[PDB]
Parts: structure tokens; C-alpha cells; sequence
RNA sequence: GGUGAAAUUCUUGGAUUUAUUGAAGACUAACUACUGCGAAAGCAUUUGCCAAGGACGUUUUCAUUAAUCAAGAACGAAAGUUAGGGGAUCGAAGAUGAUCAGAUACCGUCGUAGUCUUAACCAUAAACUAUGCCGACUAGGGAUCGGGUGGUGUUUUUUUAAUGACCCACUCGGCACCUUACGAGAAAUCAAAGUCUUUGGGUUCUGGGGGGAGUAUGGUCGCAAGGCUGAAACUUAAAGGAAUUG
């Protein structure tokens, strides 16, 4: 019953997937990796593969530290921009929850707003 | 190089009184070296924890409650009230299609002189016979109902201290008294107080936050 | 259908209609004789009345004006002539 | 040791759930082996595991995530293709993400998503081996990375404007480009 | 950070990230609909003040005071001009980068005016419903918004009277929607684009094959950008629209 809980951020942005374990209060952080930390290519840093090693290597780290069970806070970038988790959080995620950290209260905290300023682009959109 | 993590320690964070478990996490912090204490590094922290895990049961699990660390002692660092939020997907569930949003909001003081910003909410219904397929609502009805709000809201939190305005919120006894209140009016499915944040605050009166902790 | 009498409608279809598109318009109002509780007199109103009208004999009230016609005060009596 | 995930489900989408619930809960108790329950008082479902059970959180990680693919209004068999295969993933964005539509203009980007009896948006279901799915205004994209990436690639194009000819050619480009490794 | 891939950039004075607090200007997501309002352009957080509007109801009052309208006048998106303010985001100009067959991926970062506001200008938009305004008649149906009428109809008073919400029927005025052809049309399609070779209810504006050409010139408005009005000489046998078939 006394299994010390932290919180894990996990930033799913289009080029990097960063996790980020820290206590019940937001400072004090424990471990942080992104996802060009694991892998050396400049192409497969936003890569499902790359935050799958991220967050094997920051279960490894946390359970090193001492504590055993976290819950998870998902954001995208959000804003102006996508405001919906990619790909590469919910590899993030399912390879956190298989590492046998216990994980519950996931919630998304991406930063959603009243319908605040302009985007880039103008008017033609990002021409993608 | 140096393996920082080997020089913190481990603090144990406990709610106040007033909710189930007084029991809330952990937390860690650099030792008390010369002309930094880990006193004065500790005592702003704010912590954000699921209803749930201070009461127990599942019909609180969409609220969160924000906690402020006000005073430490002997490894117990002693928290008090800052405010309550929903969760996001609680709130997205909440809104639907073909019904009319209400949102109301007071800034008002307690009996002490704290400052509270109180958001409410609400949405329209329909009676189990409506064959209508939206059931909107007037203008002046909204405008009647947010008066109503209002006027409970301002009524229900300066009639007493946060304590007991908490201990009203929690088994949420505001939103059946807003119910009983605008049924007259007009449905109103689904009232919550979807927020409360502190604004401002007195001086700290240690005799206070003590008296509320305590016990056990 | 397309064969009838419009020269003389059914008084149900007759009464259906606007007050302007009857065959020969005509108002739907009426005047009550309507005696207060509070002493014997008999006052003629309207029925859409549009003013707080008050007899001088105890001069309260008789009725309050609405939209369409005047919602009544509490009971007294009222006959439709 | 029990864990739980409890997971909301929108109206429109609660009343095909039972409709196909006896498809649904099954192989979740069979081929994966949890407690599912709908606890229809709060419109949720919800996912138990325990100890007793076989060992694997990856299990109730892949039962969420089949029971959240589905309540979006994607199919019941690409569901199990979802819940069996572990390399399929979901992407989703709005319209207004590319490009801020109104009016008129929203809706004719969703029709030329979907095109005339879906077939343009067929072809994007064919070539790229994914699963569209357009709701009011958001679109989401089931599959693996490289394939949710070609989708999102071939529908921007479409939002911004682009005539169905151009992305009719740049897909059996891709196809083609595609199925030869 | 960034792209298909690079490079510029920031960083062991700690960048990106996480937590607490403050400042600034802009904008009002989700609710948001074949829903509302306004002469149109256009208008979305709460509350207060000010005047204004339409529809409904009326056994009120005036009694033809009315419809359309060269002259003349008010308003008129965005961009733009002139002085003051404010300047967070985005960003014409400009500055720099890699410019790798191809960018199917002609892009990256910074950033001036501008976007915001006050006081004056300008008067144009695919300013579109590409359908002038007023009036009359002609067809079925289901929705929905505002008002009104009827219901020993349903529900909440804390005892079941009132009001509110809903349901059913009728009516007036709206925004619209599905089918059809008694009719119309070159056709797409239209309850008007009908009541038209069986041609006439009232009244403004506009066009007369295409280029030359919204051009020259004159006049006039505007500080300017430019706006309004606006030809001919010459030249040509086309130009255009609506559907079917590949
Ligand atoms: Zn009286």
C-alpha cells in the first residue's frame, strides 16, 4: 500500500516525443528523455521506435530511483496547433504500461484555448 | 558525476482534515545545506490529486483538487485548500449538440478574507416526453438562471469560512440546492460548479491551518 | 374539395380561421361583467384589456393586462356579456 | 493488484456498442482475458485486471485502446485488426488545423475528403492500406506510421484545395512506389 | 527548432522541458444548427445605462396620408492614405540558408508597414440568392423560430390553486427543406425562373456579336492610390452557354 506515486508528462509533438517523470508536485523532476536521445539518425526522432526506447530507458531510471507507480499526463502541443496527441505518445504510453509500473488517472492536459490568436501560414494554410 | 538523487529526501505530503484520507503521496527535496534550507524550498508547492483518492468512492472521479504546502515539520509537510477543477475529459463529455450551454461565475470573499473565483455550470434537458429534438432556451430564461446562480452562489459561500464552504462542496449539495431552485424555471440538467480558485490570501495565522490539522 | 359551398362554411371550419381571412371579418373579443369579492359593484371589461383597469368601489384591481387577453386577478366573479 | 481504465462513450456511438456487444466483449475475456463491464448509469466502460489473470498490462494497454478506436465510429473488424496486430496507430486532426474553412467552405472540403459515394475517400482507404474516418469536422487515421503519414499527407493536400485528379495520380504513385519493397 | 533530406538559429552563463507568480495586446473555441437579428456591409463571454426595430394582440386613434423613384443624401468587408496611441500573435517589403535530378515535399528563421484604437479621408469586392421593389392568384407533406387562442391533456409548488417546461389542435409572420408538373425553360433546373404567340397589375435600372477597351479624351470627386461618367478609327466570322457520350 505505501508504493511512492509520480507523475509522467508525455509531450507528443510532429518532430519529438519527450517523457518526462517527475514527483506529486510538478517540480523536483527525476528523469527526462526525449526522443532523439535514442536514436542517431535525424529522421526517426518523432518515430513510434524512438519513444519506445525513451520510455523503456526512463522506466529503467524510475525504477532505479525508487518509485513504482505513475499517472500519466498526455499533451500534445496544442495551442494554435494540433491539440490532439500523436502517434508517438501513444507509443509512449503503451511502453510505459508495459514495463510493469503501475499506471492510473491518465489524463490529457493539452492546452486547448478560448479561441486565442492567429496561426501561421496565412490564409493558404500550411502548405503540407 | 556526482549522483544527485543520493543527497534528497523524502518528505511525506498529507492532506487536510476535512477530506477521507488524509494521506496524500510523497514528495522529494535537496538537503538543508548552508544558505539554502530545504524549509523555505518546500513551502509554495502546489499539488494537483483526483478527489477520488482522498474519498474513496468513484462518483468523484472526474473533480481534482489543488493543494498548497503551507507549513513543514518533521518529515510532515502540512497542505491546505487552493482550488478544485474538473478533468478535461469529464467536461468534453459534459458538452453535447443540440443544447444550450450555461456558465456562470462570482468572485466573492469568506468570512475570513480569502478571495475565491467560483465558475459554475449547466446545461438544458428534456422531460422524458419532448418530442421537440433540441429543447433550447430563451434568452431571458438564461439570464434568470445565471441571476439565480449568482445570487445561491454569493449567498452559500459568504455564510461561512472555506472549511465548511469545502465540506459543502464535496458532497455537493450546492447543485441540488440549484436544482431545487430554478426547476421552476426551466429543467436544467447536469449543474456542476465546474471550478473554484483562490485569489488572494491574508496573512498565514499558523493557529488556523493547525487547528484545521491536528488530529490522528 | 374543388366541389363545395363557399358561400356558407361549416361554423367549425368557420371558427378555425383568422379573424381577417373569415369570410366576413369580424373581432373574437368579448366584454365581462365582472363583480369583485370586495363589494357588490359590476364592472364591464375587456377581455384583451391593456390597462390595470380598477373599479372605484374599493379600487383594488380587476385585472392585469398580458400579450393577449388580460390575465384576471384572483376569483371574482365574471359572466361573458 | 487490480488496475482499472474507465473510458466514456458518446451517445451517438452507445447505441451500435450493444448492438454489437456480444462481438465485442468476448475475445476480450477469451483471447486477452479481463473483466469488461458497461456501466451504462455513467455511460462508461470499464476494464478490470487482476493477478489472477494472465500476465500482461500490454493486454489491458491493447483493450483500451480497442474499446477508444471503436467509439469513434470505426469498424468492429479493424477494431480486432487494432486489438491483434501491434502496430497500428491513430492520428487525428480537424479541418481547421490545415486551414481556417467556413461556412460553405468547411463543407465542401469534407465533400471533396469523401468525394461522390466516398469514392475519392476510397481510393485513400486503398492505396495507403488505412482507415479513414471523417466525423463532423475532425478526421482521424488508423494504421501503421508510415501509412498513417501517407494518409495525412494525401488528405492535406486534399483539404488545401488540390483537385482529385492530382491526388489520384500521387497515390498510385505512392502505391506503387509502396508495394514494390 | 526545422524539412523528403539539409542549413541558419539557441545551449554546459542550463537551451527545449516541468512547477509558482506577474505584465501586455488581440480573440471569444467546444454549445454552433439548412437556428436568430440587421437596409446591406455585418453581428457570439457576463453585467449596467442609453435610445431603436420587427412579428403578435387590440370592438384604440388619423383617414388615402400610398408604390417605385433622374436630382440630392446616410451607411458601406478587406486592403490603402493622413497625425496621436498601442504594439502579444501573424505578417506585404526587406534580410539572410540550402538551393540536393524532383519539390510530387518551390521551403526555413528574423522582421518593416499593417492587423488593434482614436480624429478625418477613400467608396471598391464572385458587395452572389450571380435572381430589383410593391401587389394578387395557383400544390401536397414533414420539421423549426417569435406571438396569440383552446385542452375536467403531462410534469415541478410542498398538497397541488398560479407561473414555467412539454404534448395535441388552430392561426399570424419568418428562415428554410423533400416530392411533383396543372404550368415554365435551350437545358441544368424553378411554388417562382408560373399565371407569356391564348403576348398589357404598378414602377426604376441595364444589355444589343467578339476584339480594340474600361482604352483615348473631356468633365468631376479624392492629399494620393484611384473612383464615377466614358468613345471612335480599325479589325474579325465567330463568340458563348446547357446536357449526353468516351
Ligand atoms: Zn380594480
Amino acid at each position: 500500500n505505501s508504493q511512492v506515486f509520480g507523475v509522467a508528462r508525455i509531450y507528443a509533438s510532429f518532430n519529438d516525443t519527450f517523457v518526462h517523470v517527475t514527483d506529486l508536485s510538478g517540480k523536483e523532476t527525476i528523469a527526462r528523455v526525449t526522443g532523439g536521445m535514442k536514436v542517431k539518425a535525424d529522421r526517426d526522432e518523432s518515430s513510434p521506435y524512438a519513444a519506445m526506447l525513451a520510455a523503456q530507458d526512463v522506466a529503467a531510471k524510475c525504477k532505479e530511483v525508487g518509485i513504482t507507480a505513475v499517472h500519466v499526463k498526455i499533451r500534445a502541443t496544442g495551442g494554435t496547433r494540433t491539440k490532439t496527441p500523436g502517434p508517438g505518445g501513444q507509443a509512449a504510453l503503451r511502453a510505459l504500461a508495459r514495463s510493469g509500473l503501475r499506471i492510473g488517472r491518465i489524463e490529457d492536459v493539452t492546452p486547448v484555448p478560448s479561441d486565442s490568436t492567429r496561426k501561421k501560414g496565412g490564409r493558404r494554410g500550411r502548405r503540407l | 558525476v556526482v549522483d544527485p538523487f543520493t543527497r534528497k529526501e523524502w518528505f511525506d505530503i498529507k492532506a487536510p482534515s476535512t477530506f477521507e484520507n488524509r494521506n496524500v503521496g510523497k514528495t522529494l527535496v535537496n538537503k538543508s545545506t548552508g544558505l539554502k534550507s530545504a524549509s523555505d524550498a518546500l513551502k509554495g508547492r502546489v499539488v494537483e490529486v483526483c478527489l477520488a483518492d482522498l474519498q474513496g468512492s468513484e462518483d468523484h472521479s472526474f473533480r481534482k483538487i489543488k493543494l498548497r504546502v503551507d507549513e513543514v515539520q518533521g518529515k510532515n509537510l502540512l497542505t491546505n485548500f487552493h482550488g478544485m477543477d474538473f478533468t478535461t475529459d469529464k467536461l468534453r463529455s459534459m458538452v453535447r449538440k443540440w443544447q444550450t450551454l450555461i456558465e456562470a461565475n462570482v468572485t466573492v470573499k469568506t468570512s475570513d478574507d480569502y478571495v475565491l473565483r467560483i465558475f459554475a455550470i449547466a446545461f438544458t434537458r428534456k422531460q422524458a416526453n419532448q418530442v421537440k429534438r433540441h429543447s433550447y432556451a430563451q434568452s431571458s430564461h438564461i439570464r434568470a438562471i445565471r441571476k439565480v446562480i449568482s445570487e445561491i452562489l454569493t449567498k452559500e459561500v459568504q455564510g461561512s469560512t472555506l472549511a465548511q464552504l469545502t465540506s459543502k462542496l464535496i458532497p455537493e449539495v450546492i447543485n441540488k440546492e440549484i436544482e431545487n431552485a430554478t426547476k421552476d424555471i426551466f429543467p436544467l440538467q447536469n449543474i456542476h460548479v465546474r471550478k473554484v480558485k483562490l485569489l488572494k490570501q491574508p496573512k498565514f495565522d499558523v493557529g488556523a491551518l493547525m487547528a484545521l490539522h491536528g488530529e490522528g | 374539395v374543388l366541389v363545395q359551398d363557399l358561400l356558407h362554411p361549416t361554423a367549425a371550419s368557420e371558427a378555425r380561421k383568422h379573424k381577417l381571412k373569415t369570410l366576413v371579418q369580424g373581432p373574437r373579443s368579448y366584454f365581462l361583467d365582472v363583480k369583485c369579492p370586495g363589494c357588490l359593484n359590476i364592472t364591464t371589461v375587456f377581455s384583451h384589456a391593456q390597462t390595470a383597469v380598477t373599479c372605484e368601489s374599493c379600487s383594488t384591481i380587476l385585472c392585469t393586462p398580458t400579450g393577449g387577453k388580460a390575465k384576471l386577478s384572483e376569483g371574482t366573479s365574471f359572466r361573458r356579456k | 493488484k487490480f488496475e482499472s481504465r474507465k473510458i466514456m462513450v458518446p451517445p451517438h456511438r452507445m447505441t451500435p456498442l450493444r448492438n454489437s456487444w456480444t462481438k465485442i466483449y468476448p475475445p476480450l475475456v477469451e483471447h486477452l482475458k479481463l473483466q469488461v463491464r458497461m456501466n451504462l448509469k455513467t455511460k462508461s466502460v470499464e476494464l478490470r485486471t487482476n493477478p489472477k489473470f494472465t500476465t500482461d498490462p500490454g493486454a489491458l494497454q491493447k483493450g483500451a485502446d480497442f474499446i477508444k478506436a471503436f467509439t469513434l465510429g470505426f469498424d468492429l473488424d479493424d477494431s480486432i485488426a487494432l486489438l491483434r496486430l501491434d502496430d497500428l496507430y491513430i492520428e487525428t486532426f480537424e479541418v481547421k488545423d490545415v486551414k481556417t474553412l467556413t461556412g460553405d467552405h468547411l463543407s465542401r472540403a469534407i465533400g471533396r475528403i469523401a468525394g461522390k459515394d466516398g469514392k475519392t475517400k476510397f481510393a485513400i482507404e486503398n492505396a495507403t492500406r488505412t482507415r479513414i474516418v471523417l466525423a463532423d469536422s475532425k478526421i482521424h487515421i488508423l494504421g501503421g506510421f508510415t501509412h498513417i503519414r501517407m494518409a495525412r499527407e494525401s488528405v492535406v493536400s486534399l483539404i488545401l484545395g488540390s483537385p482529385p485528379g492530382k491526388v489520384y495520380g500521387n497515390l498510385r504513385t505512392v502505391a506503387s512506389r509502396l508495394k514494390e519493397r
